[PDB]
């Protein structure tokens, strides 16, 4: 029909990346846009781009930061959460509590991949260590998700601080099973 | 006009000024379809333009007819044209039907210059240059290594005096000097990848990938022109040292990359086959030991036994072979190779390895690329064959990346198969003694066999020619004569005749070895074709290769014998 | 109420996500789409003017990329709306004809959407009449029958489950819970249950219970 | 082919194509409704032609689609050509 | 001491290997555990690439090293699947030169070899032992002994008075595994 079959009542990973790139990020410009043509974007603020000085940190959308990095005109600032120490702290937090979820940013999986691919030499920590820590976090989250799927009911469910990618993963199965259970319960009454 | 090595940046800036607007594509790159060096040059140029965000198109071309066809096909909107690997040993002005008077747009008397709507850039290494493409037209722009200023001053003056023009004797002497210059063999002098990397260094956009591509391009000339590789090797050593990070105490990490100098041997796919096979299917080893007869195999077995490596162990794949012998191999080779004369096998070569994946040397990579180019995958058959070769060009292009290791493995397997087939054919030829000898040249004509199908791609025929040249034609106390090798194809009734040049013994530095051995086949071939009428297809960029009808082979060979111009 | 172009883009993204994840056809934000289309046209004209005339290459590249992204978002939203109209075609006609319900297609769709609805309904009716209906008796030729074995009008599912993020006010409905946190309260009538939604959390709730909040923009679908 | 469609279905297809043309020609003219639902990505990509063709003169420019010839063009320009199958995103 | 070091080496190999972006063996182990498949297939090429010493040790004395690999695999599986299972099985893929069946001789005793042939007969599944509970006839002392299939175990002859062979097996608290015999031509 007007919309494909797989795009009905859910999202696609490409659209999730599209959503994630609409957020701001900090970068180190390599040129001097500030005066002693100029950007007039309409969807995003253009004042910051027109006023950038080399080596002075500024804030711009992630999509524009990647576009600048494509030409090698800026250096992206890796967020504070990505650093190793924070990752070990979050892994310990996850291990200590076998019931609750950690409080990582909602875009902690898409941003990780985007930065690991596009910006592989801007981090201040070894890349392999970060990849391993992210893998461990993902595996623990998968375990907890599997354990929590046994409590589906016909009233509601709560998953505090769950990333967008995992919710997208689980949207069809959880929704369909809960809908079937709710239909059975409604028929029973 | 010729752009000096210091002027490459100016030509690059001109290109960036003309064909850079985001309106539409205005850069077309023409690439020789059967040249690895041109492939690396095109890849590096494409990476540079990609980083600079310039619209472009790339068109593989084989032969000269396709060049003219495509040029006539081109749109006027195109403003910058790139030729890599050809356009140096021809009068490009006349061939392309280009009269500058039509291309002139702005003619300023004060400047005395006529701007043009299209600029032709030539990236060629073959010599001699065509003076009309050097000292003549302004539309054609040539990238020069330095030969023009080095050794063309007298010819430059002669050409200028001829253009400007008792006086008859002076004009005659100048024309005689010009004819003397034009009458010499064609030979390769430099690697195009070196020129492009000099440009890159001038603009300061060098990294490990570009250096690796330059290494690949320069190494491809090792098999044919050892002088060029020797001349251009020290710089590669210096740059490999420069770019490579010293810090290596860390153990292999999945993302680690290491491009360093390691002992490389004149062996065939040592790191992707067995040691016995590496010593068996090798040009130099066979030439020294003449493995095509049983006594050579016995000598090889005796050598392996003396070195202490068992026979079963020697035939085990490299990866699964015992690690102790793999560690001690260098010592074993040093101790026990002087006796059998293979003291030139040891060499220093570049080896690039990515984390947790097996290493691969430059020679093996080049061999895989050439194998993919060769065997990877009336007039209608000819067109189908040429278009299949064009497709193989792109099949090889993709393999030059780190995300396409599968293509590299397929190329290695195809290289093994091709080397096996060529070795079998060479064994047959040598055993049956089909190489007739003549005072001027040597003849080898193939008319039957199971592998005759493969011998239609010029690269495979050149591989066989090099194989034969190394064995008993460059060693074994034999005089150096040009060899004419031909192969039939009943499906089209023609001979893919190739004129190969002799080679001095490998790894023997001498004053005579320094002087290149010019290839005189081109001029004699052209003269013989002009005199007779046999529908000779002189269209390949390398004049050494032509296509002669079946019924007109022997008459052409007789004419060549009578020519006395080789 | 005009605020800024970025606010308009944020509203567009919110509406797109809600429509994609919603189980019913939401009202059309007429003014926002009018403003966005006008802005797109003017921006394209400005881009053409700028390109008519290498420091300015990257600004223009960003212009074009931004325009492409905005166009993609609008196109996806429109296609989702069209598909939803396609599925609930007879139901929309019943709602429009029904005078009691205040909902009107003019208040729920745009001009293009109403044209599409009318034309598609006409074409499908013609096809079914030509193929099947004309051969049925007078009792079984109505394409929209609500007294047969199976209802011929497919209504939106009023209890579809959806992921919701409790954003909170940009409110008498807000009562601070026992664990030191503001939280909304909703009631599920079938189960006679009361559910408490705390801000900064993700739930899996029925659509009908939270529909009013979604209309008020307190919560947003993921 | 159309041999599998009843004449009523052929009329339906004609009318629906007419309708699709009708919506796209209204106020939604800036956006090409019959576009690609794959979100935008890297502006510039390399596209390899998969079918020999002439110097097709599209609105964006003249592309000499010589078989086995790579291009470096903006994804927007060659979106429709990729859709029709002339080019490959590799 | 050395056994623990080898186990740690295998654990690090499993947990650290990665070709381009995906942890091959970690994901494979997770997927196999999900469907109640307790096994891991390892390509020897990857093992050689990661660290040649580990493959050297594995090929030297396989009968002694392979069980440690299974222990490491089981530990990693428990780490990956259970929030803080039987002994897993190791399956090997290789591309080494094939040794003709007729050419096998004493030189290849206790070494990993690759060969080919045609199966001519297969037996019915047996029941080997993996964890035996033993009680003494006279003093009735309860004990357990673990068994690994690889040989480079028998009931104790001395009780841990009681004469020779004093132990009998308590079959209601033991575990067994399947076995099969094939013939290669
Ligand atoms: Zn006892």
């Amino acid at each position: 029909m007007s919309l494909p079959a797989h795009l009905q009542q859910t999202f696609s990973p490409e659209e999730i990346q599209f959503i994630v790139e609409n957020e701001p990020i900090k970068i180190f410009p390599r040129i001097t846009t500030r005066q002693k043509t100029r950007w007039q974007l309409i969807t995003t603020d253009d004042k910051a781009l027109n006023n950038m000085v080399a080596m002075r940190s500024t804030e711009v959308v992630l999509w524009i930061a990647l576009l600048l990095k494509q030409q090698s005109k800026c250096s992206i600032v890796a967020p504070q959460w990505l650093t190793t120490k924070e990752l070990d702290r979050k892994i310990q937090y996850e291990k200590t509590h076998p019931d609750r979820f950690s409080e990582l940013p909602w875009n902690w999986l898409v941003l990780a991949r985007i930065l690991f691919n596009k910006a592989k030499d801007d981090f201040h920590d070894p890349i392999h260590e970060l990849r391993g820590k992210i893998q461990d976090l993902r595996e623990i989250r998968q375990i907890k998700v599997l354990k929590g799927l046994k409590y589906l009911n016909e009233s509601h469910l709560q998953l505090d601080n769950l990333s967008l990618l995992e919710i997208n993963e689980l949207r069809p199965f959880i929704t369909e099973i809960m809908d079937k259970l709710r239909e059975i319960h409604t028929a029973s009454l | 006009m010729y752009y000096g090595i210091s002027q490459f940046s100016e030509a690059y800036n001109k290109i960036l000024r003309n064909s850079s607007s985001h309106s539409s594509c205005q850069l077309v790159i023409f690439v020789s379809c059967l040249n690895i060096d041109a492939l690396c040059a095109t890849k590096m140029l494409s990476l540079l333009f990609k980083k600079q965000l310039v619209q472009s198109q790339i068109v593989p071309i084989f032969g000269y007819s396709e060049l003219r066809r495509h040029y006539s096909q081109l749109d006027d909107n195109i403003n910058s044209l790139l030729l890599v690997g050809f356009g140096g040993v021809i009068d490009l002005e006349a061939f392309l039907e280009i009269d500058p008077q039509e291309y002139v747009i702005d003619t300023d008397e004060k400047s005395g210059e006529q701007s043009f709507r299209r600029d032709i850039y030539v990236l060629d290494a073959h010599r001699p240059w065509n003076l009309d493409n050097i000292f003549g037209s302004q539309i054609i722009q040539c990238f020069d290594d330095g030969t023009v200023d080095d050794t063309l001053g007298e010819q430059k003056e002669a050409y200028y005096k001829l253009l400007e023009l008792q006086r008859k004797k002076q004009i005659h002497e100048y024309e005689g000097v010009l004819e003397e210059y034009y009458s010499q063999g064609t030979t390769v002098v430099n690697s195009i990848s070196a020129q492009i990397y000099s440009l890159l260094s001038a603009i300061g956009e060098t990294n490990l990938s570009n250096l690796w591509l330059n290494i690949l391009g320069t190494t491809s000339l090792d098999i044919a022109y050892a002088q060029v590789y020797n001349r251009l090797y020290p710089l590669l050593q210096d740059e490999v040292k420069r770019l490579t990070p010293s810090s290596r105490n860390s153990v292999k990490t999945p993302d680690t990359l290491t491009l360093n100098i390691q002992p490389d041997y004149y062996l065939f796919l040592l790191r992707h086959s067995s040691l016995y096979d590496s010593f068996y299917y090798s040009n130099y080893v066979n030439a020294k030991l003449s493995l095509w007869n049983e006594n050579g195999k016995k000598r090889l077995h005796k050598m392996f036994a003396r070195m202490g490596i068992p026979l079963s162990t020697a035939q085990e794949t490299w990866l699964y072979m015992d690690h102790s012998i793999k560690r001690e191999l260098g010592i074993i080779f040093d101790k026990n190779l002087d006796r059998y004369g293979l003291q030139d096998i040891i060499r220093d070569g570049f080896v690039r390895t990515l984390g947790y994946r097996g290493s691969i040397s430059a020679s093996e990579f080049v061999e895989a690329l050439t194998a993919l180019l060769e065997v990877g995958n009336s007039a209608q058959k000819l067109t189908n064959l040429r278009k299949r070769w064009v497709s193989n060009f792109w099949l090889s292009w993709d393999a030059l990346d780190d995300r396409k290791v599968e293509l590299l493995n397929r190329g290695i397997q195809l290289a093994q198969d091709l080397q096996r087939a060529i070795f079998n054919t060479g064994v047959a030829i040598l055993e049956k003694k089909l190489i007739k000898h003549l005072r001027i040249y040597r003849l080898c004509v193939l008319q039957d066999g199971p592998d005759l199908d493969l011998y239609r791609n010029p690269l495979t025929l050149l591989r066989l020619g090099n194989w034969l040249i190394e064995c008993c034609a460059e060693s074994e106390d034999k005089q150096l004569l040009p060899m004419v090798l031909a192969s039939i194809d009943e499906n089209t009734d023609t001979y893919l005749v190739a004129g190969l040049t002799p080679r001095y013994p490998r790894g023997l530095d001498t004053i005579h070895t320094k002087k290149p051995i010019l290839n005189n086949f081109s001029m004699a071939f052209q003269q013989i074709t002009a005199e007779t009428d046999a529908k000779v297809r002189i269209d390949n960029f390398e004049s050494s290769i032509i296509e002669i009808r079946r019924e007109d082979l022997s008459p052409f060979l007789e004419k060549l014998t009578l020519s006395g111009l080789l | 109420i005009y605020v800024s172009p970025q606010q308009d883009f944020s509203d567009l993204m919110k509406s797109w996500k809600n429509e994609r994840c919603s189980p019913e056809l939401l009202p059309y934000p007429h003014q926002l789409m009018k403003r966005l289309l006008n802005r797109i046209s003017m921006q394209s004209q400005l881009i053409e003017n700028i390109s008519m005339g290498n420091e300015s290459k990257l600004p223009l590249l960003c212009m074009e990329t931004e325009l492409e992204r905005l166009k993609f978002v609008i196109r996806s939203y429109i296609r989702c709306r069209l598909s939803k109209i396609d599925k609930f075609s007879l139901y929309l006609r019943q709602l429009n004809e029904d005078e009691n319900s205040l909902i009107s297609l003019t208040d729920l769709l745009s001009k293009d959407e109403i044209k599409y609805h009318d034309t598609h309904s006409l074409i499908w009716l013609k096809l079914v009449n030509d193929s099947i209906l004309k051969y049925m008796p007078e009792e079984l030729q109505a394409i929209n029958d609500t007294e047969g074995s199976v209802n011929m009008i497919d209504e939106p599912d009023w209890n579809k489950f959806v992921f919701i993020h409790v954003n909170g006010p940009p409110d008498p409905l807000l009562q601070e819970n026992e664990f030191g946190k503001p939280c909304y309260t909703v009631t599920i009538p079938d189960l006679k249950e009361e559910v408490e939604l705390t801000i900064g959390s993700i739930y899996v709730m029925r659509y009908e219970v939270i529909r009013d909040l979604l209309r008020d923009d307190k919560v947003a679908l993921i | 082919d159309t041999n599998n469609l009843s004449h009523q279905e052929q009329e339906y297809l004609k009318e629906y194509c007419d309708l699709i043309t009708d919506l796209k020609s209204g106020d939604l003219v800036d956006i090409d409704l019959s576009g690609s639902l794959v979100p935008p990505s890297d502006v510039f990509i390399d596209v390899r032609v998969l079918k020999d063709a002439g110097e097709i003169q599209t609105e964006y420019g003249v592309f000499n689609l010589i078989k086995d010839s790579q291009f470096f063009v903006r994804q927007s320009d060659v979106e429709r050509l990729i859709q029709q199958g002339y080019l490959q995103k590799i | 001491d050395d056994n623990t070091e080898i186990i740690k080496s295998f654990k690090n190999f499993i947990l650290e290997f990665r070709l381009d972006s995906q942890f091959i063996y970690r994901d494979q182990l997770r997927n196999n555990i999900l469907v109640k498949n307790y096994s891991l297939t390892v390509n020897m090429e990857h093992l050689i690439g990661y660290n040649e010493d580990i493959y050297k040790k594995l090929s030297d004395e396989p009968s002694d090293i392979i069980p440690l690999f299974e222990t490491a695999i089981t530990q990693v599986a428990k780490r990956i699947s259970i929030l803080s299972l039987p002994t897993f099985q190791l399956i090997l893929n290789s591309n080494a030169n094939q040794i003709p069946l007729r050419d096998l001789d004493s030189e290849h005793v206790s070494k990993i070899v690759r060969l080919s042939g045609i199966i001519i007969s297969t037996s019915v599944l047996s029941s080997r032992a993996t964890y035996l509970s033993i009680m003494c006839r006279n003093c009735r002392h309860t004990t357990s002994i673990t068994i690994n299939n690889f040989n480079s175990v028998s009931l104790p002859r001395s009780c841990l008075n009681c004469g020779p062979d004093p132990y009998i097996i308590i079959h209601e608290s033991s575990k067994f595994i399947d076995q099969q015999f094939l013939k290669l031509q």
